[PDB]
């Protein structure tokens, strides 16, 4: 069983497919991070001419000062509509599908060949402080959740995609991954996206290295199948809730 | 003292 990302846009249909086991369980699909508690300029690229745009030139490509510092351009970019450095904002995701794996739950796979360093998806969710994180830690332990969706954003910001998020919440762990997180600044605000680290052939599952900080007493066995698999999500050591949440 | 939880930690792939 597999599904395409447009299938998640219809809640009534999704929920009906979920009862037939053809789609993952329902969650609230959101377009950007939602803060439970709200918290407290231009590159120097020379504008492409109309002809350069027609010739296939890239606006705000590898040499863009914002891109080099992992900062996205705004609407006021000198390249205007042609700016290729607004991928998070324009939702310029990779072509991926959500698939059911043998024993990791649902997962993500490339629907086309993905070049190296290709933006996959933004890891969206609810952003929590340490206080809200501890409450969610307790709720999810109480509910006996199997999957966890906490992603450290910065010291007192944890992205939680358990209840709200997008299809990035399905990316599974591998000890030999083909994606990575990148922290990108969008409107002075930090975001986390997934990017391929290599050429990912069509049909391959997309994975990244969780660097999981396990606070739970029980370690989840790792089914990544890598020759160098660490055996468990989080490795050997259990850390405290405070340490896992960014101290 | 929960059962199986934890937090994923962004890092650049090395
Ligand atoms: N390599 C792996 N081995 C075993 N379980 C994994 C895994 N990678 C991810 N998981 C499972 O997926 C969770 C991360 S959320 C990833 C999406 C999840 N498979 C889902 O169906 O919603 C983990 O808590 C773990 O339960
Ligand atoms: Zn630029
Ligand atoms: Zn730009
Ligand atoms: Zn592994």
């Amino acid at each position: 069983p597999s599904c395409v990302m447009d299938d998640f846009r219809d809640p009534q249909r999704w929920k009906e497919c979920a009862k037939q086991g053809k789609m993952p369980c329902y969650f609230d699909l959101i377009e950007e991070n939602v803060y439970l508690t709200e918290r407290k300029m231009q590159c120097e690229c020379t504008p492409l001419s109309k002809d350069e745009r027609a010739q296939g030139e890239i606006a705000c490509g590898e040499d863009c000062l914002n891109r080099l510092l992992m900062i996205e351009c705004s609407s006021r970019c000198p390249n205007g509509d042609y700016c290729s450095n607004r991928r998070f904002q324009r939702k310029q995701h990779a072509d991926v599908e959500v698939i059911l794996t043998e024993k990791k739950g649902w997962g993500l796979r490339a629907a086309k060949d993905l070049p190296s360093n290709t933006f996959v998806l933004e890891y969206c969710g609810e952003v929590l402080d340490h206080k809200e994180f501890k409450a969610r830690v307790k709720e999810y332990a109480r509910n006996k959740n199997i999957h966890y969706y906490f992603m450290a954003l910065k010291n007192d910001e944890i992205i939680d995609a358990t209840q709200k998020g997008n299809c990035s919440r399905f990316m599974n762990h591998s000890c030999e991954p083909n994606c990575e997180t990148q922290k990108w600044t969008v409107n002075g605000q930090l975001r986390v996206g997934f990017f391929t680290t290599k050429l990912v052939p069509s049909g391959s599952e997309l994975t990244f290295d969780y660097q999981f900080q396990r606070y739970g007493k029980e370690a989840q066995k790792c089914f990544c199948g890598s020759a160098n698999c660490r055996g468990y999500l989080g490795g050997e050591n259990r850390v405290s809730i405070r340490a896992a949440g960014g101290k | 003292a929960p059962s199986t939880g934890g937090v994923m930690k962004p890092h650049r792939y090395r």
